[PDB]
């Protein structure tokens, strides 16, 4: 078969998710479900009708309904935001396996406004932070914009859009730029607008300095 | 196809004697021969299979021998309960041919029959076919000739005799002779002859009688 | 536990059909060689038919075409359908099992069912007592003018068995049968001698006529 | 290579012993090895008591013709072996069924052959064996013991039976029409109309390749292709205990569904295994049955997977002008 | 116990023959299939095939039929993925996994390798890492710490143990600064220790 999956599954708050993959071979073969957090190797979470490897939280369950298999997550917390893949025995070949396309996931979170801790302070201030952060995306994405001279930035800017941090599942972010501290002595203002400061937590500090 | 012949069609032996019954097949049936025992009014009982093997629960005095076309069933010591008909059957072919049975009667000392008489009851009188019966109990020699008694004249009609099979305990017979008379004949004959009755034992003139 | 029971026998008009049946307990019938054997009154055993556990059926030459042996897995039943019956088919029929382990000897037998092929009609036992006369310890029950052969005479509902002498039935001049059962007891003071069951046979009648002293 | 599948040749001593019904697949295969299935057939159909295959087993069964390609592969099932597994039925012969000339039937107790619409077996009773022509069973003193060697069993044709993929009736009609086109002269095969004819000869021996595709009759073919594919299915592996015998139904089920029993390379590849850490006294070991695989036949422009496939001798009738 | 080990990274010239390895320990390596999956940067997971090292049997994805070759070395318990033509699209993370089968119904990759990142760089690798970062004031949420990083590839592998005083939290990730990338994280648990102290860094660039 092919084991088709939905490319993404909507944010199921703290409710129950029913990630599903369907295929012909799933009529007679169980589907093994693996999860992959971004930046880590895949981890097998279910490998039989409901058998679960040790260390996997009990909220993960497996079910088969005929031509379709389901991984059910009862309590969907921030830990479950990952890519979920189903694999099974190939229908044509008994020695071969077939993989699914993978299903995303989304959950909620709590806003925070932690900025970059230290911007490697040099003797001459090339540039301060003045970056808007997309940390704790409440829904969809509303990235901020930077303004060297109260206009859309065109100078080289390093976008530090980080992935999910394993310790704090909030998508912590930081950004800074280097300009050799020769050109920035002319202009003073450096303003970044997040447009979602209620949840993004815009940590932009005013520079107004050369 | 296969003919199965038992040579001693009828047999008679005393208790404790040795009895041999021979079965012969028209063609070789190897050892696929069985011996069955059938008491009167009962289903046959398998005694021996394979022409020598004894069926479980059968007394050890029964043995089977032979092979090919000749077989023999032997009772080492005849018992009073061994009176029955014995059949040889071939199971070599799907015809399962049975041989004509061998009747094994049992001899013993002569026993005096006990004679009883019974006139018809009131219901028999009102039916119109009143019958009088004479019963002979527990005698070994089955020859128990009994001429009927009306008016000292021999009667040949309406005399019906039934004799039981040999007993399985004391090997004694018992026979009932009934004469059926119409109401006019029964009413016009009040006395009975009580004449001679023949028996192997010395009981020539022993005969009960009734009047009325 | 293991046993075979016949049923369906009885009086049949010549050229009729009755379809004897045999119910098994402890035997799967469909897994055994099942045979029908018959015994004419006063004659020897005669093999009638056989069916293998594989379904092959064989019949005696005298019953070919008229008799049909069959099995039915439900109810665990072996049947013999008999057609175009004549007087030569009047006999007691036994269903038997040929056990291969015994070289196909008939180890299991049924009690047998008597089928009578005659144009005459059934009629009642019409029983009478023969109370012991003063001249001479035997009570007896008489069964006069009944056509169907099988008559069973149990005296004390099966309790009395000592001295029981049930004589074979003898064909009457008219064409019916007579039975002369008797029990010999010198004295019992009106105890178990009388007031007990006498007769029952194919019609539904169970006469219990009492042989009271005259 | 040509030896027993899982169980060595039987050594019987009690011809009256019952034949038990074994639910396990490996137990059925072991019974097939010892010719228990043929003995059961003879008991059911021929009024025979005892066993065939004494000391020789299925590996010593006589074949016609003597050179047999598929008898070398011990894993290829014959019609009797498929009958024991419920795959088909070897019907007891009737008088209308024809006995093909050419085999040496003298002394044979059981012999089966594939007929145009099925598979037909002939048996003999206890203490009997076939004559030279095979028409009659006559008394044989050498068969009186009831424990007979494997050369008393004759299997006719080079036949391999396998699980099939059912084909629609229209596909069967297309195959049958192509077969009729390939054999215009044939009219009746085993007393069954192949082509409509007006005047036909007497039946003659007819060596032909055929495939049984689970329909009214067989598809006989002259030009065809066959390819064998090893699908590594569960039926291709048998679990034994190396001295005790075949595994029980529960043991075989656990071995084939748990991936914990030991096995050969193919079983470990397809189902997994756990060697070492002996939990039991001696675990069951499942090994691949030695067969070339499942046969797929390209005939008449289509590829099918027949229930049975073989090259065998039937009786055919020719058109008479 | 059971584990599969792979090289941390493997840089190579585009168009050059390349060969990555996955070595198994803790079990009889020849009793399990070894499957290979691919992950493009920022893309999904795609499965190539499985090699049985017992007889070096292979079963490929139809997509990956001639692109890669899977080999086995039973003696040293290793599986190999080889290219002979690196191309440029092959810059991805490659995972090896042990396929655990339970009968004809279960296929599970219970044990997974850590992954080999193969890059058709078309560039060079070099990393300097030094910054004095004397204690100062600049505020609020942002504490003061030390942060050093600069290099082209992405083998961070910085494992200094701190956190109670300064610069001990998880490191920041890498951003493509033309041919380089930015510094690390220096968050402090409590701002009262903003003075800080220089640690041993322990930077290794395997490249
Ligand atoms: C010869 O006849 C045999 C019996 O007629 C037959 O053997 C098998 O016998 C058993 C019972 O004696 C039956 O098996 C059935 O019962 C089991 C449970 O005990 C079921 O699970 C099975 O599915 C089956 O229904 C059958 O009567 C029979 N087995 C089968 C599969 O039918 C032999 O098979 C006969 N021999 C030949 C060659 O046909
Ligand atoms: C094999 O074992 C013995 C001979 O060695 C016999 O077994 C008896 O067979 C009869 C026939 O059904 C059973 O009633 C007995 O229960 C069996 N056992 C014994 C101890 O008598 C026979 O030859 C063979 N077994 C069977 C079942 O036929
Ligand atoms: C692994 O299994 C194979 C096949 O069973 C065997 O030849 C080999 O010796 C085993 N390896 C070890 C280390 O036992």
């Amino acid at each position: 078969s092919e084991l088709t999956q939905d490319p993404a599954v909507s944010v199921a708050l703290g409710q129950t998710v029913r990630i599903t993959c369907q295929g012909d071979t799933l009529r007679r073969h169980y589907a093994a479900w693996y999860q992959q957090k971004p930046g880590q190797a895949p981890v097998l979470v279910i490998y039989d009708k409901n058998t679960r490897p040790s260390g996997i939280p009990d909220r993960f369950s497996g079910s088969s309904s005929g031509n379709t298999a389901s991984l059910t997550i009862t309590g969907a917390q921030a830990e479950d935001e990952a890519d979920y893949y189903c694999n099974s025995r190939d229908s044509s070949d008994n020695l071969h396996v077939v993989f699914g396309g993978g299903t995303k996931l989304t959950v909620l979170g709590q806003p925070k406004a932690a900025p970059s801790v230290t911007l490697f302070p040099p003797s001459s201030e090339e540039l301060q932070a003045n970056k808007a952060t997309l940390v704790c995306l409440i829904s969809d994405f509303y990235p901020g914009a930077v303004t060297v001279a109260w206009k859309a930035d065109s100078s080289p800017v390093k976008a530090g859009v980080e992935t999910t941090t394993p310790s704090k599942q909030s998508n912590n972010k930081y950004a800074a730029s280097s300009y050799l501290s020769l050109t920035p002595e002319q202009w003073k203002s450096h303003r970044s607008y997040s447009c979602q400061v209620t949840h993004e937590g815009s940590t932009v500090e005013k520079t107004v300095a050369p | 196809d296969i003919q199965m012949t038992q040579s001693p069609s009828s047999l008679s032996a005393s208790v404790g004697d040795r009895v041999s019954i021979t079965c012969r097949a028209s063609q070789t049936i190897s050892t696929y021969l069985n011996w069955y025992q059938q008491k009167p009014g009962r289903a046959p009982k398998l005694l021996i299979y394979g022409a020598s093997s004894l069926q479980s629960g059968v007394p050890s005095r029964f043995s089977g021998s032979g092979s090919g076309t000749d077989f023999t069933l032997t009772i080492s010591s005849l018992q009073p309960e061994d009176f029955a008909t014995y059949y040889c059957q071939e199971s070599d072919s799907p015809s399962f041919t049975f041989g004509q049975g061998t009747k094994v009667q049992i001899k013993r000392t002569v026993a005096a029959p006990s004679v009883f008489i019974f006139p018809p009851s009131d219901e028999q009188l009102k039916s119109g076919t009143a019958s009088v019966v004479c019963l002979l109990n527990n005698f070994y020699p089955r020859e128990a000739k009994v001429q009927w008694k009306v008016d000292n004249a021999l009667q040949s009609g309406n005399s019906q005799e039934s004799v039981t099979e040999q007993d399985s305990k004391d090997s004694t017979y018992s026979l009932s002779s009934t004469l059926t008379l119409s109401k006019a004949d029964y009413e016009k004959h009040k006395v009975y002859a009580c004449e001679v009755t023949h028996q192997g034992l010395s009981s020539p003139v022993t005969k009960s009688f009734n009047r009325g | 536990e293991v046993q075979l029971v016949e049923s369906g026998g009885g009086l049949v008009q010549p050229g009729g059909s009755l379809r004897l049946s045999c119910a098994a307990s402890g035997i799967i019938v469909s897994d055994n060689y099942m045979s029908w054997v018959r015994q004419a009154p006063g004659k020897g055993l005669e093999w009638v038919s056989v069916i293998y556990t594989g379904g092959s059926t064989f019949y005696a030459d005298s019953v070919k075409g008229r008799f049909t042996i069959s099995r039915d897995r439900s109810k665990n039943t072996l049947d013999l359908q008999m057609n175009s019956l004549s007087a030569e088919d009047t006999a007691v029929y036994y269903c038997a099992r040929a056990l291969g382990a015994y070289d196909y000897a008939f180890d299991l037998w049924g009690q047998g069912n008597l089928v009578t092929v005659s144009s005459a009609s059934t009629k009642g036992p019409s029983v009478f007592p023969l109370a012991p006369s003063s001249k001479s310890a035997a009570l007896g029950c008489l069964v006069k003018d009944y056509f169907p052969e099988p008559v069973t005479v149990s005296w004390n509902s099966g309790a009395l068995t000592s001295g029981v002498h049930t004589f074979p039935a003898v064909l009457q001049s008219s064409g019916l049968y007579s039975l002369s059962s008797v029990v010999t007891v010198p004295s019992s003071s009106l105890g178990t001698q009388t007031y007990i069951c006498n007769v029952n046979h194919k019609p539904s009648n169970t006469k219990v006529d009492k042989k009271v002293e005259p | 290579d040509s030896g027993p599948i899982i169980c060595a040749g039987p050594i019987h001593s009690n011809k009256s012993a019952d034949i038990p019904h074994l639910l396990g697949y490996s137990e059925k295969i072991c019974q097939i090895d010892r010719l228990i299935h043929v003995s059961s057939w003879l008991r059911n159909h021929s009024q025979f008591q005892g066993y065939v295959g004494q000391r020789g087993g299925r590996s010593q069964v006589s074949y016609y013709p003597a050179e047999n390609s598929y008898s070398r592969w011990s894993g290829l099932l014959s019609p009797c072996d498929a009958d024991w597994l419920g795959m088909l039925v070897v019907k007891k012969a009737k008088g209308s069924d024809m006995i093909v000339p050419g085999p040496s039937y003298k002394g044979k107790v059981f012999f089966e052959r594939p007929t145009f619409d099925g598979y037909v077996g002939w048996g003999c009773g206890s203490g009997k064996s076939r004559t030279e022509s095979g028409e009659l069973c006559s008394s044989d003193s050498g068969t009186s013991s009831g424990l007979l060697p494997s050369n008393r069993v004759l299997w006719i044709g080079d036949v391999a039976c396998q699980p099939m993929t059912p084909i629609p009736e229209e596909t069967f009609l297309e195959l049958k029409s192509f077969s009729q086109s390939e054999f215009p002269d044939i009219c009746k095969i085993d007393g069954i109309v192949f082509n409509q004819c007006e005047g036909e000869s007497l039946p003659q021996p007819f060596d032909v390749a055929w495939m049984d595709v689970g329909h009214s009759h067989k598809i006989i073919m002259r030009e065809h292709k066959t390819k064998w594919v090893q699908e590594s299915s569960s039926k291709d592996f048998v679990c034994y205990k190396e001295g005790t015998g075949p595994c029980s139904e529960s043991e075989e089920k656990t071995c084939k569904t748990s991936g914990s029993c030991r096995g050969d390379m193919q079983f470990c590849k397809v189902a997994g295994c756990e060697h070492g850490e002996e939990a039991s006294e001696a675990k069951c070991r499942c090994s691949l049955v030695h067969k070339p695989g499942e046969v797929v036949v390209s005939y008449g422009g289509m590829r099918v997977r027949p229930k049975c496939y073989g090259f065998s001798r039937m009786m055919a009738t020719l058109e008479v002008n | 116990e059971v584990q599969l080990v792979q090289p941390g990274a493997e840089v190579k010239k585009p168009g050059e023959s390349l060969k990555i390895s996955c070595k198994g320990s803790g079990y009889n390596f020849s009793n399990n299939w070894i499957g290979w999956v691919r992950q493009m940067p920022g893309k999904g997971l795609e499965y190539m095939g499985i090699i049985y090292p017992g007889d070096s049997d292979t079963r490929y994805n139809p997509s990956f039929k001639g692109q890669v070759t899977m080999s086995a070395d039973r003696s040293i318990s290793t599986a190999y993925l080889q290219w002979s033509s690196l191309k440029a699209s092959d810059t991805a993370i490659y995972y090896c996994a042990r396929l655990y089968r339970r009968g004809w119904t279960t296929d599970a990759f219970d044990i997974w390798g850590q992954g080999t990142r193969v890059t058709a760089s078309s560039a060079s690798t070099k990393g300097p890492s030094v910054f004095p970062l004397a204690p100062s004031s600049k505020g609020g949420t942002a504490a003061l710490g030390c942060l050093v990083k600069d290099y082209f590839p992405e083998p961070v592998t910085v494992s200094w143990n701190s956190g109670a005083l300064t610069s001990g939290v998880h490191t920041f990730p890498a951003v493509l600064q033309s041919s380089g990338l930015y510094s690390l994280s220096s968050v402090v648990t409590v701002p009262s220790s903003s003075l800080g102290t220089q640690t041993y860094i322990c930077n290794v660039n395997h490249k």
